[PDB]
């Protein structure tokens, strides 16, 4: 019943700092060495660092070495990662993992779902919706939002679901994010999006 | 960096698609080392080039 | 820093086939190699460690072999849940390094894209910017190319696109391309065209719309 | 003893193509691997040594890489004069071992053979032996199949094929198969046939004659 | 001007002996290691033996160890290979090549043209030609079958009646049939009774007339 809850992510400016948290439950935290692994939008996995059970040891990937410091508090069963001199290349999802057993070679048997660390010159903000109509397929454009954590959902005028929901990943432009969702219908509807910095809905007309 | 498109053309009809990334020659070489593993149970093979060399077909017998 | 070369980058197979993903290390690592499987927007899961020992709850169709500098992950017979991305990792010495990963996709048959073009909404045209969207629906394989033309003028560095993941039903892809510009440049042209290319197309498909014509 | 393994055995490429061939070893040879080019009837020609050093008077498009157990040879752009066989060699220790070779041939559009059959000559008959010849002229690829049938009876173990090297003018091939029998045996049958299977042919082709009727 | 010229090859009786010679020129023969490398007809390259500059070191391939001996007379800038207990497996074109450097790991920077060795119990003989007219139930196709010759070193030429060279031949690799070699050659022509087939061989050149419609 192992669980690891990473928290502490959010939009941050280049140069500033952030501390990440990861709660552990379902095992004797104190006895196992923890790790940090991250993953940038659309990229592979990258080892961040690790710390043994008594903090006796720590190690880091040359990418964050010097800039990152890992720590733990067995008393309150939680893992910590301090991030200084944040860069854009730090924009990624951060995961914490335990080691299966008592050894340096141990594999990372259980991972959490991570926290999103977004490093940007802009302030976190909600999206501004715009309609997509022809000159049958209608669409919705989510403009300038940050961080990249948006969700689309459609509804008819008789407020209930719109089945043909199709969604494409976000594109990064000008420090901000933009995304579109398409709804296909057989030969107005209401577009709706969710974002940690404010939810919003729009009305897309039918030709 | 480049991507090598490879059609893994098995004798028994099946065609598997693979992509290898890296320097042209590092990917191409990795491509062959791969086909060399498959041949260990797929049989000796042969290759032909398409798309100036970025695409290669590896037929097994 | 022990170099990890995981190959292939991506592989297309069909339910039932035998799949082989190899991982090569720069220097010996004995047997301390681990395999992880990850799915869209999800935390990875440990599959095999010590090069061959399986993690509880893992189906025997997953095996491991190898020692020293060469290893192999083998899926005896590909299952629907087996479609994902796989990563190798050595844990012999710090720093721990991961492979670049192998994406295992569901091979289906060729399928041409359905294209649509959208004029920038007027409500948006007041905000200064004007993005022209062009969507390409359910096509396969993934390779597709979109080329924008303003008054027959090829366009560069002003278009962005996004590709969805394989659809759960028809194992096809979709693509959204946006030609972002300004009412400063937008209002100074008439013909806005979207040119699509795909293995399913014999000649490039086009969709356009002359401004102020709808 | 060091076993050399080149890849692929043969490759079909078009002029101006980017070619990279392989060569691996059972044990480490450090950097002491060498490459040679050989054309029909001519002795081998040193191209690269120590894995990456160009011999004098060797075009710059040729290149080398590798160390220990894996090596590569690269040709940035295939030139009409680069079509041949390339052997990798180990010089790290005795016995000095070579690789099987990699034959690089000219890729081109598929051409079907035009078949012909020849009955044994008279003077050859008077000498007790009868030899039938079948000829597949100007085809591509090289993969081809000849089925010999004497009175509709499939033959086996009494025929010998023979193929030219690609042609300097049209990059095609030509093959010749010779069924051999004793005059005694040749005179106990009537219809001598030759069935040719090729990719260029929609359906296997058969060419035959009737003993004496020529 | 580096040049290696092998010689002494020929047809020889299995189980007997043969001595090859490689006359060097164009470099200081005295200081380099020399190699013998053979090639069996149709197959890849096979390393045979090597000798160090001062003759102190000799090395052979397993297949020849015990029967083949390698030596050199620096005084004559000549590499040698004494072949004893010849085996049919020993049949091939024999090559000598020097090493590029004064180091044992150097590649072989120069090879001779080769000397053909034929271990056969048969005797050196010329070929017998036979016409080949096409039959059956584009344009015409005639041929020429040459066979029972040894060693395998023949040449095909075709001329018309007005002795005008015909260049549309092919070139088929010889084949081993009955302790000897056989080979065909064919020509394709558009739209005089016969053409002429001609073959070149070490033991006598032969000619032949081939019929047309």
């Amino acid at each position: 019943q192992v669980q690891l809850v990473e928290s502490g992510g959010g939009v941050v400016q280049p140069g500033r700092s952030l501390r990440l948290s990861c709660a552990a439950s379902g095992f004797t935290f104190s006895g196992y060495g923890m790790h940090w692994v991250r993953q940038a939008p659309g990229k592979g996995l990258e080892w961040v660092a690790l710390i043994s059970y008594d903090e006796s040891n720590k190690y880091y990937a040359d990418s964050v070495k010097g800039r990152f410091t890992i720590s733990r508090d067995n008393s309150k069963n939680t893992l910590y990662l301090q991030m200084n001199s944040l860069r854009a290349e730090d924009t990624a999802v951060y995961y914490c993992a335990k080691v299966k057993f008592y050894d340096p070679t141990a594999p990372n048997d259980y991972w959490g779902q991570g926290t999103l660390v977004t490093v940007s010159s802009g302030s976190a903000s909600a999206p501004t919706l715009f309609p997509l109509v022809s000159c049958v397929a209608v669409g919705c454009l989510a403009q300038d939002f940050l961080p990249d954590s948006i969700t689309f959902s459609w509804k008819y005028k008789n407020n209930s679901d719109i089945s043909s929901t199709r969604g494409f990943p976000s594109v990064l432009r000008g420090g901000k994010y933009a995304a579109t969702s398409q709804v296909l219908l057989p030969s107005h509807v209401v577009c709706k999006v969710q974002h940690p910095n404010g939810n919003k809905e729009k009305d897309v007309p039918l030709p | 960096e480049v991507t090598i498109k490879v059609n893994l053309i098995f004798a028994d009809g099946k065609i598997q698609t693979a992509e290898f990334k890296g320097t042209f020659e590092e990917a191409t070489a990795e491509a062959y080392r791969y086909a060399d593993l498959l041949a260990k149970v797929n049989g000796e093979y042969t290759a032909d080039l398409e798309d100036g060399g970025n695409h290669m077909n590896i037929k097994f017998a | 820093d022990i170099q990890m070369t995981q190959s292939p980058s991506s592989l297309s197979a069909s339910v039932g086939d035998r799949v082989t993903i190899t991982c090569r290390t720069s220097q010996s690592i004995s047997s301390y190699l681990n395999w992880y499987q990850q799915k869209p927007g999800k935390a990875p899961k440990l599959l095999i460690y010590a090069a061959s020992s399986l993690q509880s709850g893992v189906p025997s169709r997953f095996s491991g072999s190898g020692s020293g500098t060469d290893f192999t992950l083998t899926i005896s017979s590909l299952q629907p849940e087996d479609f994902a991305t796989y990563y190798c990792q050595q844990s012999y010495s710090t720093p721990r390094t991961f492979g670049q990963g192998t994406k295992v996709e569901i091979k289906r048959t060729v399928a041409a894209p359905s294209v649509f073009i959208f004029p920038p909404s007027d409500e948006q045209l007041k905000s200064g910017t004007a993005s022209v969207v062009c969507l390409l629906n359910n096509f396969y394989p993934r390779e597709a190319k979109v080329q924008w033309k303003v008054d027959n003028a090829l366009q560069s560095g002003n278009s962005q696109e996004s590709v969805t993941e394989q659809d759960s039903k028809d194992s096809t892809y979709s693509l959204s391309s946006t030609l972002t510009l300004s009412k400063a440049d937008y209002e100074k042209h008439k013909v806005y065209a979207c040119e699509v290319t795909h293995q399913g197309l014999s000649s490039p498909v086009t969709k356009s719309f002359n401004r102020g014509e709808c």
